[PDB]
């Protein structure tokens, strides 16, 4: 896991040399977080509609 | 990345680099006040300074006198700096004189020992006690440095200069400086050394017979104008370490 | 105290400062600290240990 991290914060970041706890972190806030991936509920309505 | 993954967050090494950049600026100035054109020229400025040239904020820092001891702080130390120079001129003239004696038979070849470089060596400690307890400022400092470096990158294009027109068949560049520390008051350096090697004999002859002599007389201009030949070298050398090892760590 | 003075610090040596500069005896560790300016627990120490950032 702490290398599809590191390959996961190249392809994002690749001039920021990536870290252990910082490539885990970057995933979490580009798809873990609220804050950034604000996903609409007819976003998810839609997702449970089309993949139940 | 450069920030990040080559540098390392200081911690708790802020005072060590504080610390080691006073340790710079000491070796600086204990460089600087030496006998050399710099302790001369610090002092021949401030023998103007004090009645009717800048005595403060120009070659003494304020702070940096009271420091250790606004009106009444500029007059105090006004007098005791005027005290010092006029205590500290007699050292100097002497210094001066010791001076001049000893590139004079550098010059010559006769080796001045008959108490010639104790008189020199105790005119230059009481100048160079008065000048690092003056508590001076930087902005002689400066100048100071500059025509420091100036000299020092002269004297190191003259010696490129005479290594590379020497060092053709078989010669380097390292013993120049070896053979020029120890064989710079007889003229005849270049034919006084040809001890060993048949290399430097072709080098003195029709190689660097002339780029020799042009390098002497070059040295021999430059000591006059500004510190002399064997004592500023040194000086000049120690004052770039101090401040290669500030600006390192800065 | 250290076995280096200001003035003989050599490269690939400690650079750690002991003391005072404004005092009377202010050196260095000058021991075989190459590729880093500080040895190595001075560095360490320094370096804010633990990085996990
Ligand atoms: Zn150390």
């Amino acid at each position: 896991r702490e290398d599809a991290l590191f390959d996961i914060y190249r392809v994002m970041r690749p001039g920021e040399p990536p870290t252990v706890e910082a490539a885990e972190a970057m995933f979490k806030s580009l798809f873990f977080d609220a804050e950034r991936y604000d996903l609409s509920s007819v976003g998810r309505v839609k997702m449970n509609m089309r993949l139940e | 990345r450069e920030m990040g993954s080559v540098e390392l967050l200081s911690r708790e090494g802020e005072i060590a680099i504080a610390k080691r950049i006073e340790a710079g600026r000491d070796t600086m100035i204990r460089g600087l006040c030496e006998s050399a054109l710099t302790f001369e020229a610090i002092m021949v400025w401030r023998e103007e300074l004090g009645t009717g040239r800048i005595l403060l904020r120009e070659v003494i820092d304020l702070e940096g006198t009271y420091a250790a001891i606004v009106s009444a702080m500029e007059g105090e130390l006004r007098e005791g700096v005027m005290a010092i120079l006029d205590a500290i001129a007699s050292e100097f003239e002497a210094f001066r004189k010791l001076q001049d004696k000893l590139v004079g038979s550098r010059l010559k070849g006769e080796d001045l020992s008959d108490a010639d470089r104790k008189a020199y060596e105790g005119l230059s400690a009481t100048i160079i006690q008065h000048l690092k307890t003056l508590k001076l400022n930087n902005n002689r400092i400066e100048a100071l440095v500059e025509q420091l470096y100036a000299i020092n990158k002269r004297l190191i294009g003259l010696e490129g200069r005479l290594l590379r027109l020497a060092d053709s068949y078989g010669i380097s560049r390292g013993e120049f400086l070896k053979a020029y520390f120890g064989s710079e008051l007889n003229p005849t350096w270049s034919e006084q050394v040809k001890a060993m090697g048949v290399r430097w004999t072709k080098f003195v002859e029709n190689d660097s017979q002339s780029v020799t002599d042009i390098r002497s007389e070059i040295a021999a201009l430059a000591t006059e104008t500004g510190v002399p030949i064997d004592d500023y070298r040194r000086i000049v050398q120690t004052v770039q370490k101090g401040e290669r090892e500030a600006r390192q760590a800065k | 105290p250290g076995s280096a003075t200001v003035l003989t610090l050599g490269a690939h040596m400690c650079k750690w400062p002991i003391g005072d500069p404004s005092s009377e005896g202010f050196t260095f560790c000058g021991r075989r600290s190459s590729e880093g300016p500080y040895c190595v627990e001075h560095a360490r120490v320094a370096y804010q240990p633990q990085q996990t950032k």
